[PDB]
């Protein structure tokens, strides 16, 4: 009787006839430590061993501080980035992964918004790249899983709207091989997370009512964000992606215009000067004293995807790659024609003066016109001597204002010059 | 419908109805039976299953729960079986206890449906606002805690108090201990956000600890001499002897050596290993009617009774002792190496009979000095006093023997030893007749 | 008393339930419980709780899980984890083990070899009830385990002595009672390496030719089935070892060959990632 | 603070001084013949050394009195304890301690 | 041990678990009874003497694994994963094809009898989501590893295909299903279409024939998307080798199906989308040769 005994007794019976098979499953997991490094790596599987014994239970008020306090003394170890692949065959991934699924629980609860182990061991697993790959393809199985439960607000920067996309970011980072990976259903269903952004807002932040945080939203630029690391890559723009990417897209409408008639939207004529006037000179919300930067963020970031799915031309295919139809489409999205008035304002404003004034909290960043030039760079391009005879610049008012910013003092610059010393830099119209 | 105290004949009560539909549903819901094929088994354990999962889903999304807490107005113990009927609560535990198991195997099911019972507050503390039956909370935490721990983060640090305090008020059950086993780790299904909480939380309240002691064992040693005295035909009242001891180094085991050179009263003291409340005792001055004497303290049932005296000292080597008795005025001294101590002790057992007595523990070695050859007197006794020989009876010799124990340690020999306390039976005393 | 429980059966089935309320109340690690436990229970108590004949059954399985739950409980876990990782490190030492002690090529004794792994720090705690910041530590109490080892030995001398007569009265309660609890004991003492080579010679040779001879009831079988898996997991750990101490001269040797031979083109030449190295 | 109630004969010349380490074998015991803890049993020697304040003030108060070789009886004043609650698990609120500090060598 | 395993399989998990045990003595059962090498070898050997040894070893072995209920254990294993694709399905198949090698008839009977008297409803509810959960050609996943890394194989991150996911598994559960049909067993012919004493009632054959069509159509598709090239990738031979060698097993199951004369068979057959696969199967010759 007792079947645990007789279960117990033949798997002892095959593991000693098949000798070979406990030798073949036991080596990946070896590994060979050289002589100095033995003391930080006893440290390592001490700390590694906590973890693992607090994996099986839960965790609570105190357990979250000592896992905090755990994974700060594992963090200054040598052999952590000196030895991948120990790291690897050591299963941390698993034992992170485990708690992760612990912490959610059943799900839309939140019982403990403290997600920090999650984004520093990701980014510390996947910063290097260029050895033991192996990591990456491992997360990307589980990114399927991931992407199903991105939750909102992250503890790290303080910001919400997606909790575990950064893991995913740094999956995607620089892995041309990754992005090809990438199936349809998993788009598919970060589209439709992404259609579920359209809901108009009433307060300077709020979800569904009592408001605590109100500095800044950023619920909607990290799809984008994650769309654009998926869709593109270290300097090529992968085009099986970039295909069923703009196809989920635009099969459905979900941004939404606030401005103007009829379906569909994205009208940035009319958006963006509401936007530069709501968040220039007011707060985030309406009524304030003398929406925001979040729905200007938004647009850039859409832009940035939309730009950056563009094909390449004249690199690949030149009008014999089928590339024409999808151009086509883009070009039809003119409202997208007529930008060049768009990126000609330069809505900042550096007030400043005699009497100190430091920092900006409110100011347009030049991010976003980078963004609009390589919209038009990837789209129509300054191929032709229409555009270089329309424009004759990138911008009057932004060189007009390098120009002018241009002094030996600590408060009138390095505040926006850099910004603005970047944004030339990104600037190649004039090239080519 | 008969819940706003309405007249009886206009809508039937009938007890005996619902009596039986409970008692059909109950064993309706009977347990698969175990004993049989594992076929069968198998076959009804996945029938009750799915049975209970449709009930659940048919029954409390908003309805059940609500009709059964309703039923539960039963308050008093015969109040309202007075009112309403001849009466109504005559069978309310069984029924109770009947009904919360089968709640709990329909949250059980297929390991896959915990929300009521384990996602709430207020029926918890509707639960345990009661505290009569702990068999249905004991099922549903262990099938909550088998299939998804969530439902220990509802209990505080009130229920457990309340749960601890049941063992107070009410006798031990086994239970109770039963359901906080259930409350812990239970080998691997734990979850330390509140359990590990109340878990540390059982500690302060120490209404749950425990003592436990650990004692040297000791044995009394008393010669053949007895005073055998009496009321009216009494003959001697004056008895001095002494002993020495050579060997006396403590800390052998532990804290726990006893050794006293006292007397121990008759009447309430006996040979006894162990017993009682107050940690028993089996030694000279262990129970409450003794004192003893061990040079220094004279403690009776844990209570410090201490005495002063100058150059206090255990009884190390070369230390004499000496006892003083009387019987008309009551005054008995006790002098070390020539000094009499403090702590005289009147109104002793005057009534009745009390025998030399002397206790001992391991690695111990006393001599007896009674008086004559064999035991030769180290100091002189004191004036108005006489040596305890002159009560040796003829024909025999004065010995040691085993103090009315059962049995010595004996190797090949197992006698048994009746009752026999000393020479005669109903009363020890001399026989005076005109 | 002690012993009259063996007559009181409700009194028996609370003492009962109360170790086991001790057992479940620290386990799987923790901080200050297990030190208000061993207040309640000291060695002296579990040690002759634990030696004793006449005891109960059910009271002498209690102590023995209540025993291994408060000392032998973290660290045996933190072990059986970390059991199934293999990290061989290098050094001067790790380079003089065989496959076999000789060169008849003798199977040889699973327990004693040489290991030379990554074994976890074995660091107590003396609390003595005063002090502070007591929360990394292994036991509460300094068990003495040099006259452990040698009563646990001499226990199970006499457990297989008393077996080997099959006699009708056992020791506590039944056949199994006496009998799973001992060898539990002595399953998660040797699973920790704390008995040396001349104890697993013993070990060895009791069982060499037998306690596997005589009828045995389930629950025995569970822990020889343990103790089995245990033994078969030291000699894949020493064959691991084994087979590392000859790859590590064996790359060696492949390193000095790559280096006579000369096949350079970059212009970092003679650099030490032109043997084994992807960039 | 606490008393002192000596229970073996001292020299009373040699004295513990601050600085240094000092075995104490003793065997503490709550009120009523209740005890929690004995430092015997363990057959180990306690060292503990002065100005840390790592032990209790008891302890120092007491040790302040007898000298080498001698035994004692302590009580402690629940002021001089803990706290108001005492450790909590093995010491119940607002109770007296008994113990048996015995020195035996002094380094 | 088989006890074991069916009493571990009858309890009800509503989740298919590892169970490594469970593989190992399954592959140990499926290796011991295969003796067979299945390829020609040796030289042209007389077909008597050794021919009717081989068979007789094969019965035995055969009945030394059954009688002790080996194909009950097996039913209830593929009963027991509610028609999700599992390594231990693969596993269990493999053992049902070792034990059934030959065209055996008394196992065949017990399966029967035990079918008919235990009245499952399992077994064929998880046959259909096993045949829903095969895979295909899937020539999107074959153009996107076809550029990798610039082109080819230049980041060398395995030896994996991701093209056919479950090909292997397939062709073993295909041939399960022919060998338990095999010899022209009448009975167990009208069994997987009618199941009279069954409550619930699931054609196989229509599940077989979409399957065909489906793999007809990824065919098709795959020549279509080929026509435009000349010369034949490597991958592009293992790739039609595989998809060759899936259609043969599905064709071969349908001719045991209706090998015997069925009514009923013949009439599910004509009746269902058959005509589109042969005539999808047709075109793809013509241009095929």
């Amino acid at each position: 009787e007792d079947p645990e005994l007789v279960r117990a007794m033949f798997v002892l019976l095959h593991r000693q006839y098949d000798g070979i098979g406990g030798l073949v499953r036991a080596l990946p997991k070896t590994y060979t430590i050289n002589g100095v490094s033995v003391e930080d790596t006893i440290n390592l599987l001490a700390s590694l061993g906590q973890i693992r014994s607090l994996l099986s239970v839960r965790m609570g008020k105190e357990e979250e501080k000592l896992m905090i306090r755990g994974l700060g003394d594992i963090m200054n170890n040598k052999v952590f980035y000196q030895h991948p692949n120990l790291m690897r065959a050591l299963g941390m991934h698993e034992t992170v992964m485990e708690v992760m699924v612990n912490v959610l629980g059943g799900g839309e609860s939140k019982e403990i918004t403290f997600p920090k182990m999650v984004a520093n061991c990701c980014r510390f697993l996947c910063y290097f790249c260029r050895i033991s790959r192996q990591n990456q393809k491992a997360m990307f199985d589980h990114l399927s899983y991931l992407l199903e439960n991105s939750s909102v607000g992250l503890a790290s920067p303080a910001m919400r709207g997606s909790t575990p996309l950064d893991v995913a970011a740094a999956s995607v980072m620089d892995n041309n091989e990754l992005a090809l990976a990438l199936r349809e259903p998993d788009l598919e269903k970060v589209v439709r997370y992404l259609a579920g952004c359209g809901l108009q807002s009433c307060q300077m932040l709020v979800s569904k009512g009592y408001p605590d945080i109100g500095w800044n939203p950023v619920e909607g630029e990290r799809y984008l964000d994650f769309l654009r690391f998926a869709v593109f890559c270290n300097g090529e723009s992968v085009e099986e992606n970039a295909n069923v990417v703009v196809r989920l897209l635009i099969r459905r409408p979900e941004c939404f215009g606030p401005a103007l008639r009829g379906e569909g939207g994205n009208g940035l004529l009319a958006a963006m000067e509401e936007a530069i006037k709501i968040a220039e000179d007011p707060s985030r919300d309406g009524p304030s004293p003398t929406m925001g930067n979040a729905i200007m963020t938004f647009y850039a970031a859409l832009i940035d995807l939309l730009g950056r799915c563009a094909p390449e031309m004249h690199l690949i295919h030149a009008g014999k790659g089928e590339a024409i139809r999808i151009r086509s489409i883009l070009r039809s999205l003119g409202d997208l024609v007529g930008v060049i008035s768009i990126a000609f304002q330069m809505p900042t404003i550096a007030k400043d003066g005699k009497v100190v004034e430091p920092d900006m909290s409110a100011g347009f960043c030049p991010d976003h016109k980078a963004a609009m030039v390589l919209f038009l760079d990837r789209v129509y391009g300054i191929e032709v001597q229409d555009f270089l005879l329309h424009l004759l610049e990138v911008g009057f008012l932004p060189d007009l204002r390098a120009a002018a910013s241009l002094d030996t003092a600590a408060l009138s610059a390095t505040d926006m010059a850099l910004a603005l010393n970047r944004y030339l830099c990104t600037a190649v119209l004039p090239l080519l | 419908a008969l819940s706003k105290k309405v007249k009886l004949p206009t809508i039937d009560l009938p007890i005996e109805s619902v009596s039986l539909s409970l008692q059909d549903l109950i064993g309706y819901f009977h347990p698969p039976d175990e004993h049989l094929e594992h076929e069968d088994k198998q076959n009804r354990l996945r029938a009750l299953k799915n049975r209970q999962n449709l009930f659940q889903e048919e029954g409390m999304i908003n309805l059940v729960l609500e009709c059964i807490d309703r039923l539960h107005v039963y308050s008093s113990a015969a109040h309202f079986a007075d009112v309403a009927g001849r009466e109504a609560g005559e069978s309310w535990k069984s029924i109770l206890n009947s009904l919360y198991e089968l709640l709990a195997a329909l949250i059980r099911g297929n390991r896959k449906n915990c929300a009521q019972f384990s996602g709430s507050l207020d029926w918890l503390i509707s639960r345990l606002e009661r505290l009569e039956a702990s068999s249905g909370i004991l099922e549903v935490l262990h099938c909550v805690l088998v299939e998804s721990p969530e439902a220990l983060n509802i209990i505080k640090e009130g229920h457990i108090k309340s749960i601890i305090s049941l063992l107070d008020k009410h006798g031990r059950n086994h239970k109770v201990l039963d359901v906080l086993c259930s409350l812990c780790v239970c080998h691997g299904v734990a979850v330390r956000s509140n359990q590990h909480l109340i878990c540390d939380n059982l500690l302060p309240g120490r209404d749950l600890l425990l003592q436990t002691r650990l004692v040297n064992h000791v044995s009394s040693m008393r010669p053949n001499i007895f005073l055998g005295v009496s009321e009216g035909s009494a003959q001697y009242k004056k008895w001095y002897y002494e002993l020495m001891v050579d060997h006396t180094e403590p800390f052998v085991t532990a804290e726990a050596t006893h050794l006293r050179v006292g007397w121990a009263s008759t009447e309430g003291y006996s040979p006894y290993p162990g017993g009682g409340e107050e940690w028993g005792g089996n030694g000279v001055g262990d129970d409450l009617f003794s004192y003893g004497f061990d040079g220094l303290h004279l403690w009776s049932g844990c209570i410090a009774r201490t005495v002063s005296s100058p150059n206090q000292h255990l009884l190390r080597t070369d230390d004499v002792i000496s006892c003083c008795l009387d019987l008309s005025a009551p005054s008995i001294s006790f002098r070390i190496n020539g000094q009499p101590v403090q702590g005289m002790f009147e109104n002793f057992n005057i009534d009745g009979l009390f025998f030399p007595v002397v206790s001992f523990s391991a690695g111990i070695k006393v001599r007896f000095l009674l008086g004559g050859r064999h035991g030769e007197f180290k100091f002189l006794p004191p004036p108005g006093y006489a040596a305890c020989y002159e009560a040796v009876l003829p024909k025999e010799k004065l010995k040691v023997e085993h103090s009315r124990e059962y049995k010595q340690e004996r190797t090949y020999t197992r006698d048994l030893l009746g009752p026999t306390v000393s020479l005669t039976q109903a009363a020890f005393t001399p026989v005076p007749v005109d | 008393d002690i012993l009259e429980l063996t007559e009181q059966e409700e009194l028996l089935q609370f003492h009962y339930h109360t170790l086991r309320l001790y057992s479940a109340v620290c386990a799987l690690g923790n901080h200050r419980v297990a030190h208000a436990l061993c207040s309640h229970v000291d060695e002296p108590q579990l040690l002759y709780a634990i030696e004793n004949k006449y005891m109960p059954g059910l009271l002498r399985a209690g102590y023995y899980d209540l025993l291994i739950d408060i000392h032998l409980s973290s660290y045996a876990t933190a072990r059986l984890m970390m059991n199934n990782e293999f990290i061989v490190p290098m050094t001067e030492e790790t380079k003089s083990i065989t496959l076999f002690p000789d060169e008849n090529k003798k199977h040889g004794l699973p327990g004693i070899g040489l290991s030379t792994s990554l074994r976890p720090r074995m660091r107590f705690s003396s609390p003595s009830f005063v002090s502070i910041s007591n929360d990394c530590y292994q036991y509460s109490p300094e068990f003495p385990l040099d006259i452990l080892k040698a009563k646990t030995i001499q226990m199970l001398t006499e457990a297989v002595k008393e077996g080997s007569l099959h006699a009708r009265d056992p020791v506590g309660g039944t056949t199994e009672f006496l009998f799973v609890p001992l060898i539990k004991l002595f399953y998660t003492l040797l699973i920790m390496g704390i008995f040396h080579n001349e104890d697993l010679k013993h070990i060895l040779q009791l069982i060499e030719p037998g306690l596997l001879q005589m009828k045995l009831p389930e629950p025995v079988k569970l822990q020889m089935c343990l103790l089995l898996q245990y033994l078969c997991d030291c000699q894949v750990r020493h064959r691991i070892e084994a087979i590392v101490a000859f790859s590590d001269d064996f790359v060696a040797k492949l390193q000095d060959n790559q280096r006579f031979r000369y096949n350079e083109v970059m212009q970092a030449l003679n650099m030490s990632a032109a043997l084994t190295a992807r960039k | 603070g606490v008393e002192i109630e000596t229970i073996s004969p001292g020299d009373g010349r040699t004295f513990p001084k601050k600085g240094q380490t000092c075995v104490v074998h003793y065997t503490g015991m709550l009120q009523n013949g209740k005890k929690f803890d004995s430092s015997r049993d363990r057959n180990k020697p306690f060292k503990f050394r002065i100005g840390k304040q790592e032990v209790i003030k008891g302890f120092e108060e007491g040790a302040a009195q007898m000298s080498l070789g001698q035994r004692a009886k302590l009580t402690c004043t629940p002021d001089v304890a803990y706290g108001a609650t005492g450790h909590p698990g093995v010491i119940p609120p607002n109770a007296t301690l008994i113990f048996d500090v015995e020195l035996l060598n002094l380094e | 041990l088989i006890l074991l395993f069916s009493r571990t399989a009858l309890t009800e998990k509503c989740k298919l678990e590892e169970d490594f045990l469970y593989m190992a003595y399954a592959d140990i059962m499926a290796k011991s009874c295969h003796d067979e090498e299945d390829d020609d070898g040796e030289e042209e050997v007389k077909s008597f003497e050794e021919k009717e040894m081989e068979k007789q070893k094969l019965l035995y072995q055969q009945a030394r694994l059954h009688d002790r209920g080996a194909a009950e254990m097996v039913l209830q294993t593929i009963s027991a994963s509610k028609g999700e694709t599992g390594p231990m399905v693969a596993a269990t198949l493999k053992l049902g094809i070792a034990i059934l090698n030959g065209g055996n008839s008394t196992v065949q009977q017990k399966m029967l009898d035990y079918l008919k008297e235990k009245k499952d409803v399992g077994f064929f509810q998880s046959l259909a989501g096993l045949m829903q959960s095969c895979s295909v050609l899937d020539l999107n996943a074959f153009e996107r590893q076809n550029k990798a890394e610039g082109l080819g194989m230049v980041t060398e991150e395995g030896s994996g295909e991701k093209v056919l996911q479950d090909d292997e598994f397939t062709c073993d559960l295909f041939r399960f299903l022919q060998l338990l049909c095999e010899g022209h067993n009448s009975d167990f012919q009208n069994y997987l279409r009618t199941q009279t004493g069954n409550n619930t009632t699931v054609n196989i054959i229509i599940s077989t024939v979409d399957y065909l069509l489906r793999v007809q159509e990824s065919i098709s598709d795959f020549y279509w998307y080929y026509s435009g090239k000349d010369i034949i990738d490597e991958q592009g031979q293992r790739n039609f080798s595989k998809a060759i060698q899936v259609a043969k097993q599905v064709f071969n199951t349908l001719t045991e199906y209706i090998q015997g004369p069925c009514t009923g068979n013949q009439q599910s057959l004509a009746h269902s989308r058959l005509w589109d696969a042969v005539v999808g199967f047709l075109h793809v010759f013509a241009h095929m040769q």
